């Protein structure tokens, strides 16, 4: 219901970081995370999916190799790696809820929380 | 644990006490397959082997053998045979939380039927399409694993029972699990009704010569009838025609 | 059928395909069969293991 | 990959009618797996609609949508200030959940 | 810590011929004197196992990987106890629960769990110049063990540990089975007096033990002890030593037992005629004649269906290309009837935007037959 | 219906197709798959049925 998210990144070019979404009681197991990029002056791209029950995450092709999708499943706190902070990195991170369902296929992002500004400094 | 996880337990190397389940009748279900219920449980098998899940009151049903359903072709089979029992209770007040429960899990799809015994804890995505989907959830491709939501306001049908359900080894050459009834009482070269494993039968206990092996409890002579057991020869009393 | 000449004797063993026009699987046939494992011979000797329909083998095992 | 053209980039220009949004795929979306979401400026973009015309929990049921095969239309019956925002789409035939490129933006 | 074994020259598998070695009891039921018939996981007489050294002399260290299809039968010819167990698993990554065999001094250590194996395990033994004395120096085999329950406890004798020189005087057999949740090892050893080849005779192979595991294997290693006395990475001595390695497959056996409980004789059905006709009689000796044992019959390979052509066509295109198609209140109807219908016709085309279909769906149930068809 | 206005206010002509299942008239069936002959080997055959 509630997902929190990390404050703005001062990470300088090259530099990794990891963000903090923060998962309200009952909503990793249930749901699905998924993260979109919502790069600045554009428009919003699908990183890809964490499962916080069976540990797994999918990425789409384009960032591949690039971010590490990884949720704690005490304290229900969901975390994204990124690699290195490559000069076209810089974006507004959001993590939302999903279905991974079969009975309902609807694999929509119910609830998005505040975003995360990461750049070349704060 | 859940029905698609369905933990296995051994039961190895001590005596058991069938009768204080009998006797407890708060089971649900307390079925039992080749072996006789009513105190007849207690007669000794090679390997218990207890399988305990979670499942849906009215899936109890397919547990049992040659029965076809989704628990049964996707989440736990059971062998035609079936010697053992299928044990099942309601556990509306445990295993039922408010709000719902989504901790048990049941496997809806999934690409073929299991063997007999199986255990698949695979998360790969069910293709219900010819996209791939990049083990993704997209059309005509879901999460395999599908939840319960047992709820603790619900139907009979639709509250959580607790199953365990129990196999029966009866090849009783280990002998591993017995039960204490019976006992020694130091009786031999007269007809007697000899029991050494929980397989009954009746005839004159005598000194053996032969040499067995650690490893061997029974012997069975031409015609595959038993004559020495665990060492002590089998010898039926004297009979014949009049 | 297995026709051998007795284990005391020798392992040598001749197989007898009864009614089957075995060209699609020492080859001799005959209309009992096909033996294969015994080399056939032109002259006649008393029946030793009776193959049939005239045919006998003898102990190599020869036909 | 089903690509996804949102046709009115700016249509809105400060709109005080109603609109027809819309969305068009490479392969016609399959069995109505489209969403539509609400993007306030400064703030993360909100679902809007699921299914073709499933509305949503707390949003009014004045947003409609209207698609059916190449899946089309969010249709604002009487429009209200607070509501612009850039609204965008997003697909789950196929797809790695892509997204259009938007079109209430500024 | 693995280090990764080099200076290693590369050689062509080895083969050698088995001569009627591989046969175990196939229960713990007690029997004498009675001949005996039972199909099971056995090796075949007279077949192929492959032959891994490990000599001096390169230095032919052996230990690739070996598939585990339905049993490993495990022959091991030494003289200094260079082989010190085996490992089985699936991937031994430490992604898949593995079990661990070593035969360690201080205790046998059957381990089942989780380990991250190397690419060359290995086990290593110290020698000192100063003294004549052996002892166990580096033991890499694993490096983490974290999800797991099962751990067991032996008590084995300081052994010697020692190269002794001349010629290999201990067969130790092996057979290691994965079925029905069970791993069952059956041991037998062996002294022998020959210098390098496959020893002759039969050998009855008794159950050692019945590990009630339960879990998935797929490839198989072994370890072997080697000896040091400059590099580490690629300095090691391997130790004179053999092992023979086969697979079991489903066959019937006939055994011969004695007034004793051991298994003296044992033939293969499947393996000639003549031991088909001593399996058909029921007895190692057969008489002089002619006996039918089996029936050859050919097996059918394929299967083929012939059925009436399409030759009445249903007049589907009539209906979908109409040039004038009713309005709703006026629906029109009409009857598709009498003729084989082209149900591969409403989708390949897809310009229909719905070929939803309801209870019969789009399958070969479509493509089946209807007792009238209403458009 | 109006050459230039959206889909939804587009015509979709619509051929509702009724079939049952008991299939014991069987008047209209599907081409049923028909193979080809391989003689001269054993095969199992299923000509009609
Ligand atoms: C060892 O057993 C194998 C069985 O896999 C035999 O390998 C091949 O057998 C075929 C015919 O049986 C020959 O044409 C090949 O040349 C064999 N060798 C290969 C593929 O390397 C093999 O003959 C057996 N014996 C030995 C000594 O290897
Ligand atoms: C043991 O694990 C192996 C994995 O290497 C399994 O082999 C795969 O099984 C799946 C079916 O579950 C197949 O789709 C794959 O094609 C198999 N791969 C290979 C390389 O064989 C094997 O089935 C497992 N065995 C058991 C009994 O669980
Ligand atoms: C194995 C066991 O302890 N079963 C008990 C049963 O005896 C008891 O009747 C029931 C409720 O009282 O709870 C459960
Ligand atoms: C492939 C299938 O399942 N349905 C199809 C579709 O192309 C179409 O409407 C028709 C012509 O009637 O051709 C076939
Ligand atoms: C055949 O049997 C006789 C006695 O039964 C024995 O002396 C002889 O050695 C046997 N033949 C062979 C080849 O062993
Ligand atoms: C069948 O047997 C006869 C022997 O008279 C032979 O000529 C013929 O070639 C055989 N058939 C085939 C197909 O080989
Ligand atoms: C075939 O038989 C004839 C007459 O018995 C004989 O002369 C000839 O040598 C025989 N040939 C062979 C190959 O046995
Ligand atoms: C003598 O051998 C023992 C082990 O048997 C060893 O610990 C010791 O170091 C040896 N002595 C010397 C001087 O190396
Ligand atoms: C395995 O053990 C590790 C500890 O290293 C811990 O993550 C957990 O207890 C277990 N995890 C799984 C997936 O079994
Ligand atoms: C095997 O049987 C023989 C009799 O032929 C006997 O002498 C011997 O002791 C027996 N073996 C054992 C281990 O007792």
């Amino acid at each position: 219901v509630q997902l929190v998210q990390s404050g703005a990144e001062v990470k300088k070019p090259g530099s990794s970081v990891k963000v903090s979404c923060k998962a309200s009681g009952g909503t990793f197991n249930t749901y699905a995370i998924n993260w979109v990029r919502q790069a600045p002056g554009q428009g919003l791209e699908w990183m890809g999916r964490i499962i916080p029950m069976f540990g797994i995450a999918n990425y789409a092709q384009k960032f591949q190799g690039t971010v590490t999708f990884t949720a704690d499943k005490s304290t229900s706190t969901a975390y994204m790696e990124l690699s290195s902070l490559r000069y076209e990195d810089t974006a507004v991170y959001y993590c939302a809820r999903s279905a991974y369902y079969s009975e309902s296929s609807g694999y929509y992002l119910d609830y998005w929380g505040q975003g995360t500004l990461v750049t070349v400094s704060s | 644990a859940s029905v698609y996880a369905w933990n296995r337990k051994r039961i190895s190397n001590c005596v058991a006490d069938y009768s204080v389940l009998y006797n407890s009748a708060s089971f649900s279900t307390f079925k039992c397959y080749g072996v006789s219920p009513t105190k007849l449980n207690d007669l000794c098998f090679t390997n218990v082997y207890a399988d305990s899940f979670v499942i849906r009151g009215d899936e109890v049903r397919q547990i049992a053998p040659g029965q076809t359903g989704k628990i049964a072709d996707y989440n736990y089979k059971l062998p035609d045979d079936f010697t053992g029992c299928v044990i099942a209770w309601n556990s509306n007040n445990l295993d039922s939380k408010v709000g719902g429960n989504y901790n048990y899990l049941y496997r809806l799809f999934r690409k073929s039927n299991l063997k007999p015994f199986e255990r698949d804890i695979s998360t790969e995505i069910y293709q219900a399409g010819s996209t791939p989907c990049n083990g993704v959830e997209g059309f005509n491709c879901y999460f395999p694993l599908q939840s319960y939501g047992f709820q603790p306001t619900n139907g009979v049908g639709y509250q959580p029972y607790r199953v365990v359900v129990l196999s029966f080894e009866l090849l009783h050459a280990p002998a591993t699990v017995c039960g204490p009834k019976k006992s020694t009482n130091l009786v031999k070269n007269k007809c007697v009704n000899f029991n050494f494993n929980g397989l009954t039968g009746t005839g004159v206990l005598t000194e053996s010569n032969k040499k067995f092996l650690p490893f061997q409890q029974f012997g069975r002579d031409i015609a595959d009838t038993t004559d020495a057991v665990r060492i002590l020869d089998i010898t039926p009393c004297s009979f014949g025609g009049v | 059928s297995v026709i051998t000449p007795g284990t005391n004797t020798s392992n040598q063993v001749a197989v007898l395909y009864q009614d089957v026009n075995c060209t699609e699987v020492n080859v001799f046939q005959t209309r009992a069969g096909c033996l294969i494992g015994a080399e056939h011979v032109n002259n006649s000797y008393e029946c030793d293991i009776p193959i049939g329909a005239g045919i006998c083998a003898s102990y190599s095992i020869i036909a | 990959e089903i690509v996804l053209t949102q046709s009115p980039g700016t249509l809105s220009l400060s709109p005080g009618e109603r609109a027809t949004l819309s969305c068009r795929a490479s392969q016609s979306v399959s069995g109505s797996y489209l969403a539509w979401y609400q993007q306030k400026p400064g703030q993360a973009p909100s679902l809007l609609i699921y299914g073709a015309s499933s509305r949503a929990t707390g949003i009014p049921d004045r947003f409609s949508g209207s698609g059916s095969g190449t899946d089309f239309t969010l249709t604002i019956s009487r429009l209200e200030p607070e509501d612009f925002a850039v609204y965008y789409c997003q697909q789950y035939v196929n797809s790695p959940r892509t997204f259009g490129q938007g079109t209430k933006l500024e | 810590q693995c280090v990764n074994l080099t200076t290693r020259t590369q050689l062509p598998p080895a083969y050698t011929n088995s001569f009627t070695r591989g046969v175990y009891y196939p229960d713990k039921v007690f029997r004498s004197s009675v001949l005996h018939s039972t199909q099971d996981l056995f090796l075949p007489f007279f077949s192929n196992v492959t032959w891994f050294h490990a000599i001096h002399v390169t230095k032919r260290f052996d230990n690739p990987v070996l598939p585990f299809n339905d049993g490993v039968y495990f022959a091991s010819t030494e003289k200094s106890n260079i082989i010190r167990g085996w490992i089985f698993g699936t991937t031994l990554d430490s992604k898949t629960q593995s079990l661990l065999i070593v035969n360690n001094a201080t205790n046998v250590v059957i381990k089942v769990c989780e380990f991250q194996f190397c690419n060359d395990p290995f086990l290593g033994v110290y020698y000192h110049k100063n003294n004549k004395s052996w002892m166990e120096s580096e033991f890499r085999v694993y490096s983490s063990a974290n999800n797991c329950t099962f751990e067991y406890v032996s008590q084995p004798f300081l052994m010697d540990l020692e190269g002794k020189q001349g010629n290999f005087k201990n067969l130790r057999e092996f057979v290691f089975k994965n079925i029905d949740g069970y791993f069952k090892i059956y041991s037998k050893h062996t002294p022998i007096n020959l210098v390098r080849d496959l020893p002759q005779g039969f050998s009855a192979l008794e159950p050692l033990v019945d590990l009630p595991i339960g879990i998935n294997i797929t490839r198989f290693q072994t370890l072997l002890a080697l000896h040091r006395s400059g590099d580490s990475s690629s300095g090691w001595t391997a130790g004179a030593a053999a092992y023979y390695v086969g697979y079991l497959q489903p066959r019937t056996f006939l055994l011969k037992y004695n007034e004793n409980g051991t298994i003296t004789d044992a033939v293969d059905c499947a393996l000639d005629p003549l031991s088909e006709t001593k399996c058909t009689l029921k007895s190692f000796t057969v008489e002089k004649g002619i006996y039918q044992t089996s029936n050859f019959r050919v097996q059918p390979t394929e299967s083929i269906v012939r059925f009436p052509n399409i030759a009445n066509l249903c007049p589907f295109g009539e209906v979908f290309n109409a040039t004038r198609f009713a309005s709703v209140y006026a629906w029109n109807r009409k009857r598709i009837s009498n003729c084989v219908a082209d149900y591969s016709v409403l989708y390949n085309s897809a310009s229909f935007s719905t070929f939803k279909c309801y209870g019969v769906s789009p399958t070969k149930l479509n493509d089946l037959c209807f007792t009238n068809v209403y458009a």
